[PDB]
């Protein structure tokens, strides 16, 4: 009597995941429920991933030299309670990925993704 | 919609697949299920997954040359520091004597 | 991010799992129920669907889900794969049930 | 067709239970494979 | 293919490799060959004057 995208859900708070959010992770399921797309859970993970090395970066030598994994988690806390408000998801939707040219080859010319390219 | 396909609306002679045979009759509960749509899904994050580890495995070994550079860096930055406390001992006794 | 995204699959398998056991769960008490209350045939005294959850293949690295289903008709402790009999009045009531 | 005999001798062991392909590198290409 | 990627992994290798044998060895050579040419022209020429 409970559909597979609630079960699903219910159990997202069981798992503690190691570095991207939970809650934000299982929104990623969402987008895919509804729009039937898969893009977005791969946007959404590689703008976490961004998200946080630009954080990380600022963040001074001496305790990346030791410590590191405490304000990873430390910055987690604060993704999670943007995620909450949900205002940078707007920005996100806008920009969109161009397709990946006939031919291409990633083993050598590298993954189309990463190419500035497929960004317009 | 796949329950209305594969059970409600059956087929005439169709009206017995409950009872044909196994492979055929587990094509349609796989249908039925919504299953194959989610399979999709975890095969797509796991493309993710072993992109992932292609980007990691490449990026592991620079380190070491990167870690060689920065501690080599120092021992050269003594060295000109004792250069110029010579070079500046040196511009002192010339006048001296 | 590579051991997090496998967790994180971890989860959407042990989802679908969950989701399959409880409606096989669901299916077998409504046919019981049905099957139970409609002693015409006299030769069956229960009927289940057999849905295989260890047909599921071991990938190196990946799960790779999928379930082999088969209805079987129940005569006490015996079970048998329902297939080969001639009672076509047996087989098109288990179909619509 | 003389060198075929020697190396049918070796054989590579299982993979063990649990192995990670991703994190330790495949499993083959592990020198334990060999014994 | 997972060989392929082996390959993938093997190439980013040589590369890094490639650069520091090439400037070592040419460094060096330099260095040997332009100190002791100095060394023997000084001493020629101390001893001359």
């Amino acid at each position: 009597s409970i559909s597979v995208d609630a079960l699903v859900q219910e159990f997202f708070a069981q798992q503690s995941l190691k570095i991207l959010p939970q809650a934000p992770f299982g929104d990623a399921v969402n987008q895919f429920v509804s729009k039937d797309d898969k893009h977005a859970v791969e946007m959404f993970v590689m703008d976490s991933l961004s998200s946080q090395v630009r954080g990380l970066l600022q963040l001074d030598d001496d305790k990346i030299n030791e410590g590191l994994d405490s304000h990873i988690e430390d910055f987690r806390k604060v993704m999670e309670k943007n995620f909450l408000s949900g205002q940078q998801k707007q920005a996100q939707r806008r920009r969109r990925f161009k397709e990946k040219p006939e031919g291409w080859d990633s083993d050598l010319n590298g993954h189309w993704t990463l190419q500035p390219e497929a960004i317009e | 919609p796949a329950i209305l396909d594969a059970v409600i609306f059956c087929h005439q002679d169709d009206s017995l697949w409950p009872m044909s045979e196994p492979a055929a009759l587990k094509k349609r509960f796989d249908e039925i299920f919504e299953a194959q749509k989610y399979t999709k899904v975890i095969e797509n994050i796991r493309l993710l997954k072993k992109k992932k580890g292609d980007e990691l495995k490449i990026l592991k070994e620079r380190e070491v040359q990167d870690k060689a550079n920065k501690e080599r860096a120092e021992k050269v930055d003594r060295l000109m520091a004792q250069l110029t406390r010579e070079i500046l001992e040196a511009r002192e006794k010339c006048n001296e004597l | 991010a590579i051991e997090d995204l496998g967790r994180g699959m971890a989860a959407v398998d042990h989802a679908i799992m969950q989701y399959h056991s409880k409606m096989m769960e669901q299916i077998n008490r409504t046919i019981a129920e049905l099957w139970q209350s409609t002693y015409q045939g006299t030769d069956i005294d229960t009927i289940q669907i057999r849905s295989d959850v260890e047909s599921t293949t071991s990938s190196d690295s990946g799960t790779r889900r999928n379930y082999n289903y088969r209805v079987s008709m129940v005569k006490g402790d015996t079970e048998m794969d329902m297939r080969g009999r001639c009672s076509a009045g047996q087989k098109v009531l288990a179909s619509i049930i």
